[PDB]
C-alpha cells in the first residue's frame, strides 16, 4: 500500500497570489498522480493526470510536475473560483491511494472574536439535562480555544465544537461550542463561564453568567 | 451528456446490507473499469472496490474485503457494490468514478474521469427521532447597547439533515447555522446564530423556524430576552 503525503495541509492566500501544494509518495510511482479539487457539497474535479498532464477544460494556471517520489501542484495566480480543497492521488498500483488533503483559503486581516454565552432553557431543564453554549462570532484566523468553567473548575469531555465555513462575505469563521450537563450537576454550581483564546486577544476573553437569575 | 448516476444509499443498523447502484450513459461503459471511492463526513477520500470492464477481476480495499461485494450489469450498464455487514465505521458518501483514458487506452488504473453525484450511507443503532427545540435567549449586563446574540438550539434529532431558517426567510444577514455534532447517544445537534442589534430587542419578534423531514417534524420557536 502505497501512501501520499501532502503539504501543506492548508494555506492562506489572496487573489492572484502563486500556490504550490506539494504530494510525497512511500515508493515510486512513476507518474502515475493526478490531481483533483473538491468544494463543498460536490464531487471531486480531476485537473491533472499523468503528473503533468491538463484535463480538457481546466485553466492552464493549474500546472503539475514531478517524479517518481515528490511531486508538486501548482497555480500560477490565485482565482476566487480556485478556493477549494485539493487531493493528489496514485495510480502506479492497487489499491488506490489519496492524498490526505490541501485546503486553499482566503487571507485576510487578524480578527479578534465577538463571545456570547448562553444559559440553558428553562424548558430544557425540565427534561434533566442542561445544555450551555458559548458563540465565537466573525473572527480569523480559524485557530482559536475554547475552555469551559464552572465555579473556576476547568471542564474536560463534557464539550463539543462545531465552526463554520468562511463567510462569503468577510472571509471570516464562527464557532459554537456546547457544554453539556445534566441538570443535577448544573444546579449544583453557579457560575459559569466560556474562555476563549485568539491571536487577535492580548488576553483571553472570558464570558460568564451565574446561575439564577443573574 | 457523459455521466453516472448514483442510487441506494439510506440509513441502515449495524450488521443489516445494502446495495448501491451506478448507471451510466454517453460513453461506452463495458469498455472502462469502474470504481467506488467513499468520504466519510469531514474525512478525505478512500477508495473501496473496483472491477475491470468485462467483470472478470475485481479489486477491494482491505477494510471492506468479505464485506463488499462489487459487481456490474453490460446490458444496463450498471455499476453495483452490495454492502453487506455494515458498521458505523462505514458511514460515508460514496460515488463511483470512471479512470481517465489516455488517448483511446482503457486503463483501469488512472486519475477518475467522471463521478456520480454521491449517495450517502449511514449505519447507526440510532431511530428517527425529531428534535428538540431550544432558545438561546439574547442578554445584557446594561440596558441598552449595540449589537445582540440571540440563536436556537436544536438538539437530539436522526438523521441528518434539519433546515433551519429565521423569521420564515426575512433574516438572512448575520445568521451562522453550524454543522451539526454528533453525540455520545447517537443523536445529532446544532445551533443557528444571529446577531441582531440591541435596539431590535422587544420591538422586533425573532422567530427559529427548523424543519426535519425524515420525522416530518416543523417547529416554530420564538426567542426573546428572559
Amino acid at each position: 500500500e502505497i501512501v501520499l503525503t501532502q503539504s501543506p495541509s492548508s494555506v492562506s492566500a489572496s487573489v492572484g497570489d502563486r500556490v504550490t501544494i506539494t504530494c510525497r509518495a512511500t515508493q515510486g510511482i512513476s507518474s502515475w498522480l493526478a490531481w483533483y479539487q473538491q468544494k463543498p457539497g460536490k464531487p471531486p474535479k480531476l485537473l491533472i493526470f499523468g503528473a503533468s498532464s491538463l484535463q480538457s477544460g481546466v485553466p492552464s494556471r493549474f500546472s503539475g510536475s514531478g517524479s517518481g517520489t515528490d511531486f508538486t501542484l501548482t497555480i500560477s495566480s490565485l482565482q476566487p473560483e480556485d478556493f477549494a480543497t485539493y487531493f493528489c492521488q496514485q495510480a502506479h498500483s492497487f489499491p488506490l491511494t489519496f492524498g490526505g488533503g490541501t485546503k486553499v483559503e482566503i487571507k485576510r486581516t487578524v480578527a479578534a472574536p465577538s463571545v456570547f454565552i448562553f444559559p440553558p432553557s428553562d424548558e430544557q431543564l425540565k427534561s434533566g439535562t442542561a445544555s450551555v453554549v458559548c458563540l465565537l462570532n466573525n473572527f480569523y484566523p480559524r485557530e482559536a480555544k475554547v475552555q469551559w468553567k464552572v465555579d473556576n473548575a476547568l471542564q474536560s469531555g463534557n464539550s463539543q465544537e462545531s465552526v463554520t465555513e468562511q463567510d462569503s462575505k468577510d472571509s471570516t469563521y464562527s464557532l459554537s461550542s456546547t457544554l453539556t450537563l445534566s441538570k443535577a450537576d448544573y444546579e449544583k454550581h453557579k457560575v459559569y463561564a466560556c474562555e476563549v483564546t485568539h491571536q487577535g486577544l492580548s488576553s483571553p476573553v472570558t464570558k460568564s453568567f451565574n446561575r439564577g437569575e443573574c | 451528456q457523459v455521466q453516472l448516476v448514483e442510487s441506494g444509499g439510506g440509513v441502515v443498523q449495524p450488521g443489516r446490507s445494502l446495495r448501491l447502484s451506478c448507471a451510466a450513459s454517453g460513453f461506452p461503459f463495458s469498455s472502462y473499469g469502474m470504481h467506488w471511492v467513499r468520504q466519510a463526513p469531514g474525512k478525505g477520500l478512500e477508495w473501496v472496490a473496483g472491477v475491470s470492464y468485462d467483470g472478470s477481476y475485481k479489486y477491494y480495499a482491505d477494510s471492506v474485503k468479505g464485506r463488499f461485494t462489487i459487481s456490474r450489469d453490460s446490458s444496463k450498464s450498471t455499476l453495483y457494490l452490495q454492502m453487506n455487514s455494515l458498521r458505523p465505521e462505514d458511514t460515508a458518501v460514496y460515488y463511483c468514478a470512471r479512470p481517465s483514458a489516455i488517448f483511446g487506452i482503457y486503463i483501469i488504473l488512472n486519475g477518475l474521469d467522471v463521478w456520480g453525484q454521491g449517495t450517502t450511507v449511514t449505519v447507526s443503532s440510532a431511530s428517527t427521532k425529531g428534535p428538540s427545540v431550544f432558545p438561546l435567549a439574547p442578554s445584557s449586563k446594561s440596558t441598552s447597547g449595540g449589537t445582540a446574540a440571540l440563536g436556537c438550539l436544536v438538539k437530539d434529532y436522526f438523521p441528518e439533515p434539519v433546515t433551519v431558517s429565521w423569521n420564515s426567510g426575512a433574516l438572512t444577514s448575520g445568521v451562522h447555522t453550524f454543522p451539526a455534532v454528533l453525540q455520545s447517544s447517537g443523536l445529532y445537534s446544532l445551533s443557528s446564530v444571529v446577531t441582531v442589534p440591541s435596539s431590535s430587542l422587544g420591538t422586533q419578534t425573532y422567530i427559529c423556524n427548523v424543519n426535519h423531514k425524515p420525522s416530518n417534524t416543523k417547529v416554530d420557536k420564538k426567542v426573546e430576552p428572559k
